[PDB]
């Protein structure tokens, strides 16, 4: 989800860049050139965009924003390093709802005979 | 902030003794309270020592008062009671209570019959028969979970929310640049030149 | 204007496609056992077929912040749709009014800004859906589509500025 | 005993390096001072 | 000749003008992206 967020960030940034850039001549000449670089290079850790200073706010608030980001996922990881500690099949209903993990009982005994004779919902499917 | 949060976490009754931030108590009168008092077990001993001199009183008058104390302490107060009644409470609105860890002791209810009665052996076998037919377990499920009002109440992901506020406000910046630039281009320029001839 | 006639085609057919997308209600099936065929207006359920409108986001004349934010999740759909529709109203606007001067270009700008607010709408939407995993393709349709129509008739708009303004200016260089 | 207990603190120290704002800024004002006094003085 | 070195180097450490062709363009954003992830990485490893 967030990956798509940052995607459409790219898209909006870029297009609008060209849009402000649209002297139509110079406008488009600076729009085509830079837009990509920004919606890209600017994405990863941040040559010279400026004209409109209405495009300024876009650029700076960009550098800002992407900057927040890179910080964010970065430290996000470092945590994932620290925490993320190994975790786990909680209940019996979990064994019935899935198939990836096989399971069984003793070939002979009250344990096996239990599921066979059990008329309970969950235990039924298990058997 | 990140791991500080993420590094956060809880075991069983031993967890109540190892900490003090979260207060806890039992009913002021009953087998529950008398249990800890007479218990010579390591963990339960310390627990009683705490509750015995804890101020204010960690003991409640009725079971309803205890539950209310847990629902109004924002998780600062724990209440110790019979698992049976507890499990039932968990299935009652507003579904804001839950049982944690296994039981502290092993008890059990039974059908009582006058000493040397005729119904004595028959009823005994009847109970065993009902349990083996899973009829007992069925009945409990019927009144605890099935008839319950709480089947509605993981994986520890990113912060997307606050981040998303940033998205939107960020967009406010977008459209702002948009209109302002628009009316200034067309209106500033087209204004002046319009007025030229 | 073969390139640009085709640009118009992409414009209008784009628009119809856009609103068909908006109807795309299939935003997901979320199966709870149900399964949930969950539109923009309501959310519909499934075995036994069921449906429900918005539960809440939806009332209570409360004030200040987070409350008003519930009000937002109510409104956020109403942020979504109208901008898009308006963009469309433009799109036809310069479908026919291409022939006839500025309003052409003026309009066309207003067209594709209206077109622009759409993805904003979307983000709004998804985070409303982030009140509480599967999805639906209608989203993806819309998102890309706006981008498309925008690019197309805007590049046109450029062609207006160029042709009209520069090219006819030079036509007046006499 | 009553003391077997004696880590939720999360915050930001504005103070600490804000002092270094200060010094940095005195640097700013003087920088421009020296600036226009040599500019004015030497230049004119 | 001019830029290649700078990129395969400067770009390596925390990231002057590549742009012309748009050919190299995509590859450069690839670069900034790439190394950026990296430096991020070794730093997180650090704090750990």
């Amino acid at each position: 989800e967030i990956w798509m967020c940052i995607v459409f960030a790219y898209i909006g940034v870029s297009v609008v860049l060209f849009l402000v850039s649209r002297s139509s001549e110079s406008t488009n000449e600076f729009g085509i050139f830079n837009s990509l670089w920004f919606s890209l290079g600017a994405f990863m850790r941040q040559d010279i965009s400026p004209r409109s200073l209405s495009g300024r706010i876009v650029g700076g608030v960009w550098w800002f924003f992407t900057l927040i980001i890179i910080s964010s996922y970065t430290a996000n990881l470092a945590a994932f390093l620290t925490v993320e500690r190994m975790v786990s099949i909680e209940s019996a209903e979990d064994l019935s709802k899935q198939t990836e993990i096989a399971y069984g009982t003793l070939d002979s005994g009250s344990t096996k005979e239990f599921f066979r004779r059990s008329k309970i919902a969950v235990f039924d499917k298990m058997w | 902030f990140l791991t500080v949060e993420r590094m956060v976490s809880i075991e069983s009754a031993e967890d109540l003794s190892k900490q003090t931030e979260i207060a806890y108590g039992t009913l002021d009168s009953g087998s529950t309270k008398e249990f800890f008092r007479r218990s010579k077990i390591a963990v339960f001993d310390k627990m009683w020592t705490y509750m015995r001199s804890a101020e204010p009183s960690v003991f409640v008058r009725t079971t309803a008062e205890g539950v209310a104390r847990v629902r109004k302490s924002k998780g600062k107060y724990a209440y110790l009671l019979e698992s049976t009644m507890n499990e039932y409470i968990e299935q009652r609105k507003p579904c804001d209570t839950m049982k944690v860890g296994g039981n502290l002791d092993s008890k059990g209810y039974g059908i009582a019959t006058p000493k040397g009665s005729s119904l004595g052996n028959a009823v005994n076998l009847a109970v065993l028969k009902l349990n083996e037919q899973g009829l007992l377990d069925k009945l409990k499920n019927k009144w605890w979970y099935d008839k319950g009002e709480c089947g509605s109440g993981k994986t520890s992901a990113l912060s997307l929310s606050n981040v998303a506020g940033v998205f939107y406000i960020l967009v406010g910046g977008l459209g702002l640049a948009m209109l302002v630039a628009l009316i200034e281009f067309c209106y500033k320029s087209r204004a002046e030149a319009k007025r030229m001839k | 204007r073969g390139v640009q006639m085709l640009l118009t085609t992409v414009g209008a057919f784009a628009a119809f496609s856009l609103m068909t997308i908006a109807v795309g209600t299939d935003y997901w099936l979320y199966s709870r056992g149900e399964v949930m065929t969950h539109s923009g207006l309501w959310r519909t359920c499934c075995n036994f077929k069921g449906l429900c409108k918005q539960i809440d986001h939806p009332e209570d004349a409360d004030y200040e912040a987070d409350t008003a934010e519930y009000f937002l999740r109510a409104v956020r759909a109403s942020s979504i749709f109208p901008i898009l529709s308006v963009i469309l109203l433009f799109m036809g606007g310069l479908c026919i009014a291409a022939s006839e001067r500025h309003n052409i270009i003026l309009s066309a700008g207003i067209f594709f800004v209206s077109a622009g607010l759409s993805n904003i709408i979307g983000i709004i939407v998804y985070i409303s859906a982030n009140a509480g995993y599967s999805y639906g393709w209608s989203f993806y349709f819309g998102a890309l589509s706006f981008i498309i129509a925008e690019m197309v008739g805007v590049l046109a708009v450029h062609m207006f500025i160029d042709r009209h303004k520069q090219l006819r200016a030079t036509a007046r260089a006499t | 005993g009553e003391c077997g207990s004696g880590e939720k603190t999360s915050a930001l120290s504005l103070s600490n390096v804000a002092g270094v704002f200060y010094i940095l800024v005195g640097g700013l004002g003087l920088a421009m001072l020296v600036a226009l006094i040599e500019f004015c003085y030497k230049s004119r």
